[PDB]
Formats: structure tokens, C-alpha cells, sequence
DNA sequence: ATCGGATGTATAGATCTGACACGTGCCTGGAGACTAGGGAGTAATCCCCTTGGCGGTTAAAACGCGGGGGACAGCGCGTACGTGCGTTTAAGCGGTGCTAGAGCTGTCTACGACCAATTGAGCGGCCTCGGCACCGGGATTCTCGAT
DNA sequence: ATCGAGAATCCCGGTGCCGAGGCCGCTCAATTGGTCGTAGACAGCTCTAGCACCGCTTAAACGCACGTACGCGCTGTCCCCCGCGTTTTAACCGCCAAGGGGATTACTCCCTAGTCTCCAGGCACGTGTCAGATCTATACATCCGAT
């Protein structure tokens, strides 16, 4: 079964990390990644760097674990990179708090909300399933998508973990029809259609991976081409999988936050409600308010608004 | 010489042709149109008058009165349809009684 | 100098019943009937001419107006009588 | 003495008035009613005699037609007597109101 | 100056008899007066309006015939 | 089990077909009927699809109006079922008979 | 073409009655309303075909049907 | 020749006046048509259009629909008494019928 | 080209936006509005033509259209229509 | 009124898309500006016909009973029509292929508008007499108790 | 369950009487010739949408098995609308007056048809910009059989 810090002590390794720098309960189930489950209280399990892990935290430490031994230093580095631990959240909160008193009020109660370094492919298809949907549902869809087309890893209790599907697999024959039986709705083709476009028209995996060196403007532009990947989804990918920290998603949640917490309204736009250019304007508004890491500040308020 | 006699009619072709133009029903009017209209008017008048004369003779009267016209109109299922939504003044109604009203035997 | 069709209705009555008369009280109904039928036919002929973007009222227009207004059995005889009259008028 | 059973005299006068062609309505009360109604639309209105006569003929023709329709409704409802339900059913189905 | 009561009870009975009716209820004797008033108002409205357009002060029979024809109840015998 | 009472699945779908705005009759059977009727007046006639649609819509409106009048006539006779006698009564009152 | 009035099935009549506010249906209603529909369609199609023939055409357009319904007393909006 | 100004705007109108005047000329209604008659008629037409469009917009707002469909037009006509009287003999294409059920048909409690 | 076919679409759209500046209208509704305005135009014009013939007149002035409006439009609808139409005619006469 | 199943609506970290809105090219129908003549407004006037009045007359409307027959409520029966479930079926949709005639243009003709002269017909106007309404007497049809 | 008394309604005969209809003058509109202008009859060409077929999906029609609610026949009650006698009252009906307004005549003057330039409002068409719908799970709200 799933390990716990108390049951198999000699299988856990720690990483210096204060709760002020990271709160797993505020990051893993908040819509960034849909692959983590609190199988046991305060213990989150999921796939990280092609293998299963269980993570749990004390006050100043982040504890990590057919493994038959404690995580190695090399493996632990995989975890630090996933949580981008070289970035000091305390410095970011300070800055955002200094230029936005509302953020300061919220930030007092929701510390440790950071951003996850992610894999481009997993991020692209998970958010293609994020559209017009709720986190609870999205989570199920992504799980069934991985069980059906992803590599089988290991089994803990009655849970069999799977790696994320490859482009070749998602581009396979009759994938759409399968995913509709798996309840993906119309997003089923979006998945099939985007895998093929990438493989047969954009120059495969290399095309998506190269975007990480490209500019936010370029990257976002490149992604909007893919079926199911309009402005909100593209920004999600840029921010969470392509290292574009200034990329601000503009969903219903950030729509409400802007309105009630900043009394914001479109000025350059035409419409008074959500539209492609009002959404674009809201994004710039947040960028001019918080700066270069505006997307990360967005992640904090979004997580807090879920609560 | 008269266009009524020349067409073998009794209704005035000239008068119908005047009324057709004065009434400005269209910019122009044909020559056979008043003749055709006069013929139709004559035939309808003959039909009404023939049934009215029969109805008047049925009641031993050699003079036609509006009651005879109403009886003749209502006794023909085609002419009644043609004049379904119109009233003959002092024409009365068609005598009928529903069978339920009639006394028990 | 009002104008009425009393003379023509009387002539038709003499043709259909040589020995029966008509009261002027009903002859007024005859006038108001022939005038009403004339108005009802010419109105449909005017609409026909305007419908087909035409500007002339012809025998075809009157015949179609008759075919539209009068019911089956009466309209067949009306059309036949009008056709005979216009045929005779053209032949003479 | 001699008393007619009810209904037989009520079936009589039906024949009499169907064969009849008079107006069945007193002329002066109707003329005064027409003038009274015309006051609501204009003061000091004159009427030709034939105008009042034509209004009378049209009004009674309409009333007789309405009564025929209500009679059809009355027999239809397994009844013999007219009720205001019949007046209103006939007016509504005919489209008047 | 109420004059609708001039349409008496026996005249209403006579009209119903011509309609072909055996028995009449009491409430008819006012319901049909109301109906007749409504119809007369509707017709005389158009008649008086025609008289206004023609700028006369007498209501001719021809105006009544026009008004009745406008409502679909054409009348023969006056014009 | 689970069985509904006969009064419910009537008012249900009465609300539905008063809210909704379909044509309620399959298009092709009505088209063939129109063709067959038009055969008697002229042979080898060709109907514009809009003409068939207009005929269908007008027939639907006429039949719904007739059914409203039929329902009123049925309710007048202390009945909730429409009988044919209701249909010819409504047609007779309206003036189609 | 023959025997096409049966194409208007009993469920179609039921749906029409339900739209018309009718709660419950007898048995002879279907035959009676098929007869009524035949009569009404004959009345409108005769005038439509007459309108078409007067224009020397072999195609019955929606415009002629609209004019015929206007004469019949329905004055259908929408089409043209 | 001065600056061209339409007769519809001279009268402060929206419906056209020249078009209505031409239609009156070409409809063979009378030999001559007065100058003010097309203006009046256009005013009446625009008022009626504004009335029906007001009712249709209210019905559409009640149904939370931004655009106006024939169903809203038919419902607006049938709800208002005066317009229903004006358009009693007129069928709206795919307009539907006014929702109503007779009180007798409703179930007993 | 498909010939000059003269429709009231633009005028109806202008009125609709002057009444509710944020509501669109479908093509079926414009077709219905076009048929409606053509129907009312034909009705009023025919009635006014009948008035012109009755009074043995020869022209259709404003007051025949006024009378036709009072015959056709029911009650307060006719009242409002006459009032606004006379407003428009006075505005036009004041150039 | 209460309660557990059936339905119905709002919503959920967006996206697509057939329909609509809008911009623009381009003409053709609306405007501006003149004249011409006649339709309509206006002043004067005359008759007639609608309004108002009075007095006799009596037909018809109001009123009051007696009663009986028809509306109405209740009630039992029975059956037929609503409802649900499984089984055909042909409606509907997408696609392809073909051509009948709908819809335009082009030309020229013959058919109707229009005007001048002519003449007869069908409209007021007037006078007669016979078809028809009315009164009364008598023959005989339906109704309603007697038996 | 079929006859007389009694109204009641035709049949017939006499008796006025006032419209129906036959002449008569006439004058204004129908008829006839002739000229000129353009609506459309006839030819001809394009293309489009109506028809015809065909394969596949699947919502919808059909048929059969229930079972309970509604149509209908039957009884009993009571009430209110008939038929009829009696009283009144207001409508008919014959006069009278009388003057308001509808029709008619003769100016006369502005108002709209007709025509010729001249131009921008609206139509046709080509791109942006979207409101409705979207698969399905879920959180409620709402209705309905059973209690």
C-alpha cells in the first residue's frame, strides 16, 4: 500500500523547505496539476519524472519517498526542480504585497502557493481537458486518459499508476471514440486532433519543447493553433510548462477576482463582459500590477479563491 | 354596333369598361376584359333571377321580393357559399327547426 | 343622375321568366349585388396584374379572378360563358 | 278551460317569425339607442332614416345569427334552454371576443 | 338618459324565436342587450368616423353600409 | 414499480409543445400528401421547398386553432375528451360548414 | 401517388392536439381531422395552382401559396 | 443645388419617405398623392414597428436571449391586447402558440 | 447582381437599435417584420384609396391616411399613431 | 402537509462556428429645382328632409300567478383511452448526378391610351291599372283532454 | 292509445290602392376613325434548384398488454320559465311647423405630376466577430405518486 512517514521511516528522505515556502495542500489539488491524490491524510501521491512518489511535509521539512530504499540525492533533485525550489516565494510575496495591499491581505492567510515546473505534453493535454469544466471532473478525465493510453508504472493498494500518454499514442486510431466512452465530451477530438497536428504538421515534439526558449508572445501565438488551445489554455501552458512567469490566465475565477477585489472594468475593450480582447486586457492589467512573475501571483489568488 | 349586342350580351360593355378604368385598378386595361366581366355578371344575374323566380312561383306570387331572393340564395349550396358572409335586408331566414326541439311522438 | 343596373337586370329577368315581375325594393338588392360582385372580381384582377408585375387587365386576368372567386360548379359555367362571349366578340 | 301544453306554443311563433320578414324590434327605442350611442362619439349628430333602418337590419341579422349559433351550442350541451354560457361560447369561437 | 332598456324582453324573445329557440333563460335578456350594445358601438364608431372624414353632420345609410362592409358583414339593399 | 396517472403525461407534453416551436408533422409525408392533392388540379407539378414548408406551417396553425376551439366546445359540454361532434360544432360555428 | 393522407399518423394528431391545449383524445378524432386537413389543403392548393397557372409556370413557388393563404384568410407571415 | 438631405430626416423619421411615396405612386391607389401622406404613413409605420420591437425586446429579455427570434415576436403579439386585435387573422411563421391550459383540465388537490 | 429588391431591413434595424441598443435580430425575424410592414402598408393604403373613391375625391392627402389609421388601428394604438404622425407632418412642414 | 423518486435548470479554469455585423465598392433611385394646369378649397344659395311637437289610438309591454317539464346533482357501470414496453420503419441526413424550366435579356410589334366628331340609349318624368295586402266568412288540421 | 271540443290556420271571395311598369323627351356618355407610344409576345441563353436515386442512423410510429378515470344511462328534486289573464304605457300614426345642412354653381389659387440633371443611401458582396451550443457530471430546485 501507500507509504506513510510514520509506517516506513527508513524509506523517506527530506528536503529543507519551510511551510511558508510550500503548502502541498494548497498547490497539488488547486488545478495546476491534476495528477496528485491525498491517498492518506497529509500524504500526496502521484507520478513525478516517470515514477511514483508520496510527499508529506512537517514544519521545516518536505519528506519524500518497486522502490525498496530511500530516495537518492539525484532523485530528490527531480523533486526540487518540479517545485522550482530555487525560487524564493518569500521574496515574491514581499514584492507583490508591497505593490498591492489586497494581495497582502490574502497572502497572510494563503502562504506557500508556488508554481510547478511541468512537462509540456502532460500540461498541454491536461489543460485541453480543463476547458469549460470543473477540477473534480477534469481530474477524473485525466486519470482515465492516462490509464487507457499511458505506460503502466506500479500498483499501490488498488491504485495502478500510469505515465502520461505519448504524442504517438494520443494520435492513434479511434482515440477520439475511446475518450468519448471515457466521458471526455467534445474534448475527445481536441485531444486526438491536437496530437496529430503536432506530429503531422508542426514537426513533432521538438516543436513544443523549443517553445520554452521562445518568447511568451511567440509561444502563446504558437499554441493557439492547436485545437482546444485558445487564449486561456495557451496561457496556462506558457506559465506552467514553458517558463513564461508573466503569463496570466483569465478564466471565470480571475474574472470575478478582478471585479470584486479591484473594482476592475475594461477600458480599451468594447464589451463590458468576457471577450477575447477584454480577456487580453485583464491579463495586461495583472501584468502591470504585479510585474514579471504576475502569473505566479495569479496562482496564489486562484488557489485562495477555490477555498 | 353596341359592344353589348356585338358580344351577344345584355349587360353594358361600355359601362363596365368605364368603371374598370375610372376605378384605376391598373395602369391599362384590355379590350376583352370588360366583355368577359359583363358575361360573368350576366350569368350570375341570370342564375339568381331564375332561382328567385322559381321560389316566387312556388309561393303563388308573380312578383319577386327580397324574401324570394334570400330563399333562392340559401337554397343553393354554391350560391350560399358565394354569399356566405352577407345579409339580405328584410330577407328573413331559412325556416328550419332542430330535430330535438320537435315534440316527442 | 345616379347610375344603376336595373334596366339590365330587368332584361335578364325577362329572358329567364317572361311572365314574372320584380319589385324595385329587390331590384335595389340586384344593383347592390352586381356592384359587389364587380368590385370583388376587379379587386382580384388588380392584385393579379400587380402580382405578375403587369400593368394591363386582360381576359386572362378576369378569367383567373373568376376561377378564384366563384366555387367549382358555378365557376365552370362562368368561365365557359365568358369564353364564349369573348370568342364571339373577337370573331365579329 | 283550454290550456296548451308548454312548448307547443313555444314551437309556434318559431314558424311564424321564420316565415315573417318584419323587424321584431320597436323602431323608436332602437333609434333612441342609436342616438345615445352616437353621443359618446360626437355631439349633435343627425341620422338619415335609411341609416337607422340599415343599422337596425344589420343588428338583428347579427343577433339572429348569434342566436342560431347559441342554439346549436345549447342542443350540443344536451340542453334545450339557452344560457349565457352559450352566448359567450358562440362569441368566443366565432372570434368576436 | 339610459336607453338600452328600450330593447324590451318580448322583442328579445321574438329574435330568439326567429333564431329557432324553444326556451330562454332570464340572464339572456341582459346578456344579449350587452352584446347588441357592443356591436352597435363598433359599427357606429366607423360610421361616425366616416362622417367626420367627409366633414358632414348627418350619418347617411351609405356610411353605415361602408362601416358594415369594413367588418365583413356586408349588407344588401341600400348601396 | 413506477406507473404515472393518466392525467399527468397529458399536461406534461402539453407544456412541452406549447413552449417548443417545431412543426409537429414529418416533412416527407406532408410533401407526398401535397403532391397527391395537387395531382388532381394539374399533372406533373413541381413544388418549391419553401412552398411545401409554408403549406405545412399554415396547416399546423389552422389545426392548432381548430383543436383549441374543439377543446373549448368539449369543456362547454362538461367533457374533457374531444369528440368529432365537437369538431363539426366548431366548424359550423366558425362558418366553415 | 395515392393514399398519402395516412402519412399524417395518429401521434402527429396527438401532438397537434397537445399543442392546442387538448387534454384527452377520442378515437374518431384522427379520421375527422384527416378529413378536415384534406379539405383545407384542397382549398388552399386549388388557389395556389390557379395562381401558378395564371403566371404560365410549372413551379408552385412559396409566393403563390402565401397569396392563396391571404385570400383564404390566414395571411401567413414569414415566407416572402 | 444645396446639400442633399433626405425627406425622412427632414421629418425626424427613420422609415423612408421617398420609398413610401414611390410605392404609393406605383400601387395604383389613386391618381394623385399628397406630399404629406407618405410622411404620415411612414410615421405610422415606424411607430407600429417601434411598438412591436419594444414588446419583442421585452419578451427576449424575459427569456434571457440577446437576439430576437420569431417566437418572441409571436409571444409579444399575443400578450398585448391591441396588437392581438390588429393581427388576429395573421399567422406568424414558426411563432408557436401562447402557453395556456384551461382551468378545468388541471388536476384536483 | 440580383436586381434592386427593396426591403425595410435596414430601417427596422435602425428602429430596433434606437429602442434597445444592445439586442440583435435574426433573419427570420427581419423577414417577418418586412412582411408585417408591407401588410400594414397595403392595408392602410388600400383603406385610404377606398376613402378617396368614396368621397369622390382624386388625391390621397394626409387626412385620408389619418382616417384609415383610425379605422384600422384599435383605440389607443390609433390615438398614439395619429398623435406621432401629426407630429411628424408638422415637423416636415416646418422644413 | 410530508416524503422519496423523476424531471428540469444553473454551472463548470473554454472553444468552435454558422450566422450576423460591419466595412467598402458601386451605381441607381431619391433630391433639387423648375413649369403647368387642374383638383380642391371657398363664397353664395336653395330646397328638402330631418328634427321637434301634438293628439288620438290601441298594440304591445308589464305584471302577476299556477304549474309542469326540464336543468341539475348524485350515482353506478363499463369500457376505452391513457401509459408503458418491445419491435419495425421510413424520416432524415449526407452524397451524387441530371436536367426543366425560372429567370433574365433583346427585338419588334400590335394593342391599348387618347382625341375629335357623332348619335343613340338608359335616366328623370309622368300616368295608369292590376298584383297584392287586408277584412271577413267559411272549411278543415293540429292539439289536448275524455274515455 | 283512439275520439270530440276548441283554437288555430288555410281557402276563398270581395274590396280598395299605391307601386311596377309602359311611353316620352333628352343629353350626355358609348361608338367609330385615326394616330402614336410602349407592354409584352416571342426567341434565346444560363444556370439553379428541383427531382431522382441511394446508403446509413436512428428517432419515431405500431402493436399489444394492462387498468382506472370519464362518458353515459338512470333517478329523484326543485325551480323557474312557459302559458295565459289583466292592467298600463308608450309606441304608431296621422298631421303640423321649420330651419340646418347637403347638394350645386362659379371663381381661383396653390399643389402635385412631369422632366431634367446630379449625387449618396442603400444594396451586393467580402471579410471580422462573435451568441448559442457544446458532452457530461453535479448541485441544487420543482413536480408528482403515494401517504
Amino acid at each position: 500500500g501507500h507509504r506513510t512517514l510514520a509506517s516506513t521511516p527508513a524509506l523517506w528522505a527530506s528536503i529543507p523547505c519551510p511551510r511558508s515556502e510550500l503548502r502541498l495542500d494548497l498547490v497539488l489539488p488547486s488545478g495546476q496539476s491534476f495528477r496528485w491524490r491525498e491517498q492518506s491524510p497529509a500524504h500526496w501521491s502521484g507520478v513525478l519524472a516517470d515514477q511514483v512518489w508520496t510527499l508529506t511535509q512537517t514544519e521545516e521539512q518536505l519528506h519524500c519517498t518497486s522502490q525498496a530504499s530511500r530516495p537518492t540525492p539525484d532523485e530528490l533533485e527531480a523533486v526540487r526542480k518540479y517545485f522550482q525550489l530555487d525560487v524564493t516565494l518569500a521574496q515574491l510575496y514581499h514584492h507583490w504585497g508591497s505593490v498591492d495591499s489586497h494581495f497582502q491581505e490574502v497572502a497572510q492567510k494563503f502562504q506557500g502557493v508556488r508554481l510547478l515546473r511541468q512537462d509540456p505534453i502532460e500540461c498541454l493535454f491536461s489543460f485541453i481537458c480543463s476547458s469549460n469544466n470543473n477540477i473534480a471532473r477534469i481530474t477524473g478525465m485525466v486519470e482515465r486518459l492516462c490509464q487507457a493510453f499511458g505506460p503502466r508504472l506500479i500498483q499501490l493498494d488498488d491504485v495502478t499508476y500510469h505515465g502520461f500518454p505519448s504524442l504517438q499514442a494520443l494520435a492513434g486510431p479511434e482515440v477520439e471514440a475511446h475518450l468519448r466512452k471515457l466521458g471526455l465530451g467534445y474534448r475527445a477530438r481536441y485531444v486526438s486532433a491536437s496530437a496529430r497536428a503536432i506530429l503531422e504538421e508542426q514537426g513533432g515534439l521538438a516543436w513544443l519543447q523549443q517553445l520554452r526558449e521562445s518568447s511568451y508572445e511567440e509561444a502563446h501565438k504558437a499554441l493557439c493553433i492547436l485545437p482546444g488551445v485558445g487564449t486561456q489554455v495557451a496561457d496556462c501552458i506558457c506559465l506552467m510548462a514553458l517558463d513564461k512567469p508573466q503569463a496570466v490566465p483569465v478564466d471565470v475565477h480571475m474574472w470575478h477576482i478582478a471585479q470584486r477585489d479591484y473594482s476592475w472594468h475594461p477600458t480599451t475593450s468594447q464589451a463590458k463582459g468576457p471577450s477575447p480582447q477584454t480577456n487580453k486586457e485583464l491579463g495586461n492589467f495583472f501584468r502591470s500590477l504585479w510585474g514579471p512573475y504576475a502569473g505566479w501571483a495569479q496562482a496564489v489568488l486562484f488557489s485562495a479563491d477555490l477555498r | 354596333k353596341t359592344r353589348s349586342s356585338r358580344a351577344g350580351l345584355q349587360f353594358p360593355v361600355g359601362r363596365v369598361h368605364r368603371l374598370l378604368r375610372k376605378g384605376n385598378y391598373a395602369e391599362r386595361v384590355g379590350a376583352g376584359a370588360p366583355v368577359y366581366l359583363a358575361a360573368v355578371l350576366e350569368y350570375l344575374t341570370a342564375e339568381i333571377l331564375e332561382l328567385a323566380g322559381n321560389a316566387a312561383r312556388d309561393n303563388k306570387k308573380t312578383r319577386i321580393i327580397p324574401r324570394h331572393l334570400q330563399l333562392a340564395i340559401r337554397n343553393d349550396e354554391e350560391l350560399n357559399k358565394l354569399l356566405g358572409k352577407v345579409t339580405i335586408a328584410q330577407g328573413g331566414v331559412l325556416p328550419n327547426i332542430q330535430a330535438v326541439l320537435l315534440p316527442k311522438k | 343622375r345616379k347610375e344603376s343596373y336595373s334596366v339590365y337586370v330587368y332584361k335578364v329577368l325577362k329572358q329567364v321568366h317572361p311572365d314574372t315581375g320584380i319589385s324595385s325594393k329587390a331590384m335595389g338588392i340586384m344593383n347592390s349585388f352586381v356592384n359587389d360582385i364587380f368590385e370583388r372580381i376587379a379587386g382580384e384582377a388588380s392584385r393579379l396584374a400587380h402580382y405578375n408585375k403587369r400593368s394591363t387587365i386582360t381576359s386572362r386576368e378576369i378569367q383567373t379572378a373568376v376561377r378564384l372567386l366563384l366555387p367549382g360548379e358555378l365557376a365552370k359555367h362562368a368561365v365557359s360563358e365568358g369564353t364564349k362571349a369573348v370568342t364571339k366578340y373577337t370573331s365579329s | 278551460p283550454h290550456r296548451y301544453r308548454p312548448g307547443t306554443v313555444a314551437l309556434r311563433e318559431i314558424r311564424r317569425y321564420q316565415k315573417s320578414t318584419e323587424l321584431l324590434i320597436r323602431k323608436l327605442p332602437f333609434q333612441r339607442l342609436v342616438r345615445e350611442i352616437a353621443q359618446d362619439f360626437k355631439t349633435d349628430l343627425r341620422f338619415q332614416s335609411s341609416a337607422v333602418m340599415a343599422l337596425q337590419e344589420a343588428s338583428e341579422a347579427y343577433l339572429v345569427g348569434l342566436f342560431e349559433d347559441t342554439n346549436l351550442a345549447a342542443i350540443h350541451a344536451k340542453r334545450v334552454t339557452i344560457m349565457p354560457k352559450d352566448i359567450q361560447l358562440a362569441r368566443r369561437i366565432r372570434g368576436e371576443r | 338618459r339610459d336607453n338600452i332598456q328600450g330593447i324590451t324582453k318580448p322583442a328579445i324573445r321574438r329574435l330568439a324565436r326567429r333564431g329557432g329557440v324553444k326556451r330562454i333563460s332570464g340572464l339572456i335578456y341582459e346578456e344579449t342587450r350587452g352584446v347588441l350594445k357592443v356591436f352597435l358601438e363598433n359599427v357606429i364608431r366607423d360610421a361616425v368616423t366616416y362622417t367626420e372624414h367627409a366633414k358632414r353632420k348627418t350619418v347617411t345609410a351609405m356610411d353605415v353600409v361602408y362601416a358594415l362592409k369594413r367588418q365583413g358583414r356586408t349588407l344588401y339593399g341600400f348601396g
